């Protein structure tokens, strides 16, 4: 077998929403640790997002892996069960 | 009025449930102990699929957490799998308390040994002053059992002698 | 933070508590697709 280069990409990504301003450290299961999370948002244009940027304070061991998810917002303002999108993120 | 959520992976035939009381109030004070439905945004709904009045006398209380009143309907509760479903407890009297279990505090029996993890991982236990919008505790859940029922071939009664 | 977003938690991913104050540090990318993609493979 042998690699290939994608030369020209498909589509050019743009950084539309970006929340810079970081302070504290939360834990993602912070109602379980011995001894999940969201965060909404909205566009006012119809948008196709491509990739999502994250931020992580610490991680665990190499086999851990972490769920990623969009989920839809409910009338009253809250996450639903619903989901659009999802994908596993492992350690490295 | 207080209210603590719960889900069955499969269908199950909820026959009855077990509940702890701490203290009641006076003889003619009652409790109403309802099953709701639980909205899409995981919080209790208007629905209600069972209800049935406690009186005081049946409402058995104790200082550690070891009595258990039994709360039975009239018609069974089916609990379709994957579907959250939610106890509530409602009463007029201000002079009913319930035992809980918090993550971190030690335990009423045992003051050595503290709730390590969270006490139920798939609910959430519920606060509320009108019974329609619930406050959640996320580290905290009643003490409580449910009872899933199975029937079989024949009954029989028998009377005694006349 | 964000004003149009809020940060929640949950013990079992269905009941959300809201932190209105706080926000994660995030960013969405949206892409503009383009008229052709082309491929280049290492020599044989």
């Amino acid at each position: 077998h042998i690699w290939g280069r994608l030369i020209s990409a498909p589509f050019t990504e743009e950084r539309t929403i970006y929340q810079g301003q970081a302070s504290e450290t939360l834990n993602v299961n912070p109602y379980n640790i011995p001894n999940p999370l969201a965060q909404s948002f909205q566009y006012d244009e119809n948008r196709t997002i491509s990739s999502l940027g994250l931020y992580f304070a610490s991680k665990g061991d190499k086999q851990s892996n972490v769920v990623i998810q969009i989920r839809g917002m409910g009338d009253q303002g809250y996450p639903n069960k619903t989901i659009y999108a999802e994908t596993v993120m492992n350690a490295d | 009025p207080l209210a603590q959520s719960f889900q069955y992976d499969e269908n199950r035939t909820i026959s009855s449930l077990g509940l702890y009381f701490a203290s009641k109030g006076d003889k003619q004070s009652n409790v109403v102990i309802q099953i709701r439905g639980m909205g899409d945004q995981g919080y209790p709904n208007k629905t209600i699929y069972a209800e049935t009045v406690m009186n005081a006398d049946d409402i058995k209380v104790s200082n550690n957490a070891s009595a258990e009143t039994r709360v039975y309907f009239d018609d069974p509760m089916m609990a379709e799998g994957g579907k959250e479903y939610a106890i509530v407890i409602i009463t007029e009297n201000s002079d009913y308390t319930m035992w809980v279990g918090t993550r971190t505090k030690p335990k009423i029996d045992k003051p050595n040994e503290v709730i390590s993890g969270n006490p139920y991982l798939q609910g959430v236990l519920f606060s509320s002053s009108n019974a329609s919008t619930w406050t959640p505790h996320q580290n905290s859940d009643l003490k409580f059992g449910i009872y899933t029922s199975k029937f079989n071939e024949t009954a029989t009664i028998e009377f005694e002698p006349i």
